[PDB]
């Protein structure tokens, strides 16, 4: 319940952030946000085709983050750590407080166009679900 | 006088004026210029080593003077003495020496320097006059009489046989002249106590005698400041300098500079050696502008000098043209005309008579008085006559005489008579006799 | 400019380099007496003509070279050449400096 | 065989006081989505956080039903309330198991009937879903906790009269 | 023309970012004190796009003062800026650090 | 102007990252030490789009300095930055490398 | 500029090359006495006229050639030609350097 | 005097002045200029090899002098001796030798150098006078008498038959003159102990005799510093130099430089050879400006020189116009006029009489005294007469005589009489006799 601690768990995420040195060093605030224009590599982060929809409701229990990489920001960094742990675990699948995590059917897509002719950019979408709704 | 006092006097007086003449005579002082100089940072003038010192001089003087003396001296019509004894001697010679001495004495004083003559006793003891370069000591009189200077000393260094230089000073007394050699420097030449040697200027009776004449006093430059030397000399000094300068000038005073704005060669240590070896001067790059030498001023200088020389003669102002001459114009005055140079001298010569050269005769009379008679003036024997004259031209009378003899009796005596050479008609007689005898 | 700038300037920085360079050519040729263009001490002196050229060239060169001071990459730089300063020096405006 | 949810509620769940019976038909809305049970994990951050897909209930009614009015009053209060859920499947009165469940107070449009005996339908819906925020668990325990037993098992027999 | 300079000046450096904290924590260290001189392009003031920018990144010319620029903040005029674009002595008769570029390309995905 | 320059700081480069380790391992090498001269690109400063230019690339002219530019980190007086624009003797009396261009095609898919 | 720059400069780098080149033409023609333009030692000297041309040309050429120092590709480069410096040298501003 | 002492004296004195004259006489010293020079880095003047050394001189002197001597000598009216015996000899010749000797002696002293004459004994033992170039030794007197220098030595190197050079020194004594050859150098020529050879200057009685005259002392330049040579010489020295220079000048002092700013040809080693072969000089490229030669200075120099030459004559100085002459104007003075050159000399000649050339006569009298009688002065026999005169023009008298004879008796004696050539009318008589006889 606590309530105090639910904040704390959020704090834990904060703890993770501090815990993760490379985040500070790496960031890499640029490109994501303007600086897209800035020369390749430029890596921007954002949701894919995200425009607000639905009202009077939470957007979703799960939070999804979309990455678009040209120049490949720390997809690798996140991927290495996440992959290692995820592979490491690998299971059980995450469950929060008896809630059913599972996302629906996943999604995959990729397309790249390079005006520059720079090697093809890739897009990675990650979705996280925490707790049942 | 104490030696110290004696010595002191000389130093004060400035040696220069007599010395300068001597030096000048030997040569003009190029040094006075002496040479072109350069200005240092100090800006004090320094003589450059490069410039040479050159001087020439004449030496004009001698030729004229000798003529002057001879002409001036003439031959006395007669000579007389106050004393019979002296007179007898004086008549006979009559006195070659006397005339010469007087003329010389007057001449010397008149002539450079002199300036000052100090009598010294001859070995003979006959008055001998010598001239020594000025020390020059300042004249002072030990004796009360300010006007006279009883004693004057001159000290000059002399080179010995060894050639070591020692100071020598001479002590002069009115009564006696002294010569001192001060090798030691401690003492003057011995003694000299007094009349004993050095000898008095003159001694009479075989005993030391004093002239009683005021002791030698330096002569200030005359207001006239005219000298026999001077007359030519003024013209001459210019003349000599100019002539001398001209010859030197052409070669000289390049002298000798070569300057080029550009361009320098190898560093001059190398440069000098190579440059000589290469020889010739070439200009490259910028000019190449004409350099100092020889350059135009060789020509220019010659031109300038030529003008200068002409002027220089004019400065002499002897005269541009050769003599007309005004006379010659052969006449009695012709002779006067004949020697322009002499004539100027002649005026001086005549001047000398005015001078008291005649006065010297009086002096002789005084001398005459001194010996005796004592008290009379035999000096003039019932007359006083002086003749330059010269009344008669030698040529004219002689020429006339020859013609005259046939017409009538001439001269023979008449030409003679003026001297008279001889009263005796006898010489005349022979000429007549021949005529009677002839033929 | 700044002392640092002055120092940074090669010419200024190396007095010796600048000082040496001119006289090397200069010394041998000129008169060559040599017109010493030097004291007896041997302290260097520079000929008037040399001085004018040297002074201008030295000052110009450092400026021209840079750094500050160097032409802009973006376009060919009028300034560095200009106007042209090398040309300014050349045929220097009095002209054939000397007559 | 006694199958009856029973009706008694003063207000609190089960009413905490005996009443003559009323029935809720049955139903499970969902529980597909996560679905969020009481998650047990250690060192885990709860998520998604309390959200319910929804709830579903069917109700049946009898002449003596009470608190129908109360619900409307309840509606104004809008206080969160929960129900119990009874499956059938040999749900013995004492015996039958229960699910922890979820619901909403809010929706009760009306009650209807014909001649024979009143039926009401109530639907239960959680308001959501916020990405963050959870009870989560408590009403998840409660909202299948209330009606719907193991309750009133005895009164299932009752309403004889 | 400045001559010896600047004077007593203090520099602060910004390094590292803090993460995992709601707030951000930054640590700064002083830098050696040296003159810093920089010339604003202020853009050509063609500003054809004229959209941007303030040079991050103010292109700097500092005599023999490489150190202050980049990986440091130099306090001249008090103002604080971080530098990027390792030094370039385009100019400066003594080597001068310049800053090149402005962070983030304008072009955006 | 500059003359032989004393580069107290020697170029050090940072390359490669370590992964799979709780810690990270990095290797740095000093490519070499030398003075370098570079003019800021300072953008075209037509700034027609002016979204760019932010080095890389840089425009560097450094005499007789092969080493300085990339595949070697550029350090000037200890400042460190990495660059591109593989090297070119853009212009300098003694062979100087320069950098051309900007990284990443601005033109984007 | 920098020592390296000076060295990099071909003319500077090869003293010999620069030194040789002028005198080759120069030596034979000039007077030709020869006006040695050399010490006896044979240390080279340069004529004034030669010096002016040579000095300017040498300095200019290295600068002109580059590297730094070379015209910009992007546009035809005013600077390198300019203004034109070659032209500055040519008809050098005093004019017909000499009279 | 010890040999060492003797040797030492010479060295001190400066050889130069006598030597210079000798060298000068042979040639002027071009060396003095000597030539144009160049300045090294040192800047010390060095004479260039290229410049030649040229000098010319006259050699004016001889012509004038000889005339001077002849004129001066004249013929004595009569000669007399104190001693009867001497007188007898002296009357008869009367004394060609004596006059010549006196004239020569005086002449020599007057003439260059001399400067100093040192008597030496002749083989005959008759006084012979010779002049030797100055060593010159510094005169010092061994004897106490400072004034005289008893001994002076001069040592000059001589070339032998072998031509090997050995130093030779001569020892001079007042009493005797000594000649030493010091081949060994160890010793002077033997002995010479004393009177024995080298011989005394003069010996009397066949025994060595001493003049008692003060031993030869160098003559300082006279204040007059006038010489027979000098009179022309001053003019001449300029004259010769200018004349000599002029001829040389035109060709010379190019000399010879060719400088072109441009353009050099092939390297000069090749260049010189080829250039000569090609011949001609062409200019290409830049001028081409007139080179050092001919250049302007050919013209300029010509212009400059022309001015110089004109000045040059003046510098030597002479009457620009030829002689009027002032006289001729034929008269007695005409003769004086006739020789302008001689006339200047004549003044000197007359001066000589003033000089004590007459004094020499007195000296002769002294010599006369020396031999004897002892004690009288027979030197003047009842008269003293000297005649230059010259009273009579040869022409005029002769011309008159011819006419005269018819009219009356002439001369015959009269012209004679002055000498008198002969008393005897006889020569006259014949002329008359013919008239009486005629016809």
């Amino acid at each position: 319940t606590w309530k105090l601690a639910s904040r704390a768990l959020q704090k834990a995420t904060v703890e993770n952030l501090e815990s993760y040195q490379p985040l500070m060093e790496m960031v890499n605030q640029v490109t994501e946000s303007p600086g897209k224009d800035d020369p390749y590599p430029y890596v921007v982060i954002g949701d894919q085709s995200s425009t607000p929809f639905e009202t009077k409701s939470s957007f979703g229990e799960n939070i999804t983050m979309d990455f678009h990489v040209w120049g490949g920001t720390t997809r690798a960094e996140a991927q290495d750590i996440s992959s290692r742990v995820l592979e490491a675990l690998t299971y059980k699948p995450l469950m929060f407080e008896g809630f059913t995590f599972v996302a629906k059917k996943l999604v995959l897509a990729q397309v790249i166009t390079d005006t520059d002719g720079v090697t093809k950019h890739g897009i990675i979408k990650v979705r996280f679900t925490i707790n049942n709704n | 006088p104490d030696t110290t006092m004696i010595q002191k006097l000389i130093d004060e007086h400035n040696p220069e004026p007599l010395l300068k003449g001597v030096r000048y005579y030997m040569c003009e002082n190029d040094i006075e210029k002496k040479r072109r100089t350069y200005y240092d940072a100090a800006g004090q003038q320094l003589v450059d080593d490069t410039k040479t010192n050159n001087r020439t001089s004449h030496a004009w003087h001698k030729l004229f003077v000798d003529q002057k003396t001879q002409y001036l001296v003439g031959e006395p019509v007669t000579f007389t003495s106050d004393n019979k004894t002296l007179l007898e001697y004086v008549n006979e010679l009559a006195d070659d020496d006397f005339d010469d001495i007087l003329n010389e004495t007057v001449k010397n004083m008149s002539n450079k320097g002199i300036e000052y003559w100090h009598p010294f006793v001859d070995e003979e003891g006959e008055f001998d006059y010598v001239i020594f370069p000025a020390e020059e000591m300042i004249v002072v009189y030990k004796d009360n009489t300010r006007r006279d200077i009883l004693f004057a000393l001159r000290y000059y260094s002399y080179k010995g046989i060894m050639g070591e230089e020692t100071q020598k000073a001479e002590l002069y007394t009115d009564t006696h002249v002294y010569y001192y050699e001060k090798i030691d420097g401690v003492y003057q030449m011995d003694y000299s106590y007094g009349e004993n040697n050095p000898r008095p200027h003159m001694t009479k009776g075989g005993q030391a005698i004093g002239w009683g004449r005021v002791p030698i006093i330096p002569f200030k430059n005359n207001e006239e400041m005219v000298s026999d030397l001077k007359f030519y000399k003024d013209l001459i000094d210019n003349y000599d300098s100019i002539t001398s300068s001209t010859m030197d000038s052409f070669s000289d005073f390049q002298q000798i500079v070569y300057v080029l704005k550009n361009y320098d060669g190898e560093n001059p240590k190398e440069f000098t050696a190579n440059l000589r070896y290469h020889s010739v001067i070439k200009v490259s790059g910028d000019g190449g502008v004409d350099t100092l030498r020889a350059e135009i001023p060789v020509d220019s200088a010659a031109k300038e000098l030529e003008r200068i020389q002409d002027e220089l003669y004019k400065s002499a102002q002897a005269v541009d043209n050769s003599p007309e001459t005004i006379g010659g114009g052969a006449t009695g005055p012709a002779l006067e005309k004949l020697y322009a140079l002499l004539d100027l001298k002649a005026n001086m010569a005549e001047r000398k008579i005015r001078a008291g050269l005649r006065l010297f005769f009086w002096f002789f009379a005084e001398y005459l008085r001194n010996t005796g008679k004592g008290d009379f003036n035999p000096d003039k024997e019932l007359t006083m006559t002086f003749t330059r004259t010269r009344i008669q031209n030698d040529s004219e009378i002689v020429q006339s005489l020859v013609q005259g003899v046939t017409g009538g009796i001439m001269s023979k005596e008449t030409a003679v008579a003026r001297n008279p050479f001889v009263q005796d008609p006898e010489e005349e007689l022979a000429r007549i006799e021949e005529e009677m005898n002839q033929y | 400019q700044r002392v640092k700038r002055l120092l940074s300037i090669t010419n200024d920085k190396h007095d010796e380099y600048l000082t040496e360079m001119v006289p090397l050519l200069v010394e041998f040729a000129k008169d060559e007496c040599h017109n010493p263009f030097i004291d007896k001490d041997g302290n260097e002196s520079i000929p008037s003509g040399v001085l004018i050229f040297v002074a201008k060239a030295a000052q110009f060169y450092m400026t021209n070279a840079g750094l500050t001071g160097r032409s802009m990459d973006t376009v060919s730089y009028n300034f560095a050449t200009e106007i042209p300063s090398t040309i300014l020096k050349k045929l220097n405006p009095y002209r054939k400096m000397a007559r | 065989q006694d199958v009856k949810y029973l009706f008694q509620s003063i207000d609190a769940a089960t009413g905490s006081a005996p009443l003559f019976p009323a029935y809720q038909t049955d139903g499970s809305v969902s529980g597909e989505r996560e679905l969020f049970d009481e998650q047990t994990k250690n060192g885990r951050i709860l998520g998604p956080g309390s959200v319910a897909d929804s709830g579903e209930v069917t109700y049946y009614g009898k002449r003596g039903d009470a608190g129908q009015k109360a619900i409307e009053d309840a509606y104004q209060n809008g206080k969160q309330i929960k129900f119990w859920r009874v499956d059938t499947v040999k749900n013995e009165n004492d015996k039958y198991d229960a699910q922890f469940g979820f619901a909403y107070i809010e929706s009760r449009e009306y009650s209807d009937g014909v001649e024979g005996a009143v039926e009401i339908s109530i639907s239960l819906q959680v308001i959501g879903e916020l990405k963050n925020g959870e009870i989560d668990t408590l009403p998840e325990e409660i909202v299948n906790v209330s009606k719907g037993g193991y309750d009133f098992q005895q009164p299932g027999q009752t309403t004889g009269e | 023309m400045y001559e010896e300079f600047r004077d007593v000046i203090t520099f602060q450096s910004y390094v590292e970012q803090s993460n995992g904290e709601g707030g951000k924590t930054y640590k700064w260290v002083d830098e050696f004190t040296a003159a810093a001189h920089v010339q604003p392009i202020s853009q050509e003031e063609y500003y054809k796009a004229q959209q941007l920018q303030t040079p991050i990144g103010y292109n700097i010319y500092t005599p023999y003062d490489d150190r202050i620029d980049k990986k440091m903040r130099v306090i001249y005029r008090g103002k604080i800026v971080t530098f990027i674009g390792d030094p370039v002595d385009l100019s400066g008769l003594q080597e001068i650090t310049r800053i090149k570029g402005k962070e983030d390309g304008a072009y955006v995905g």
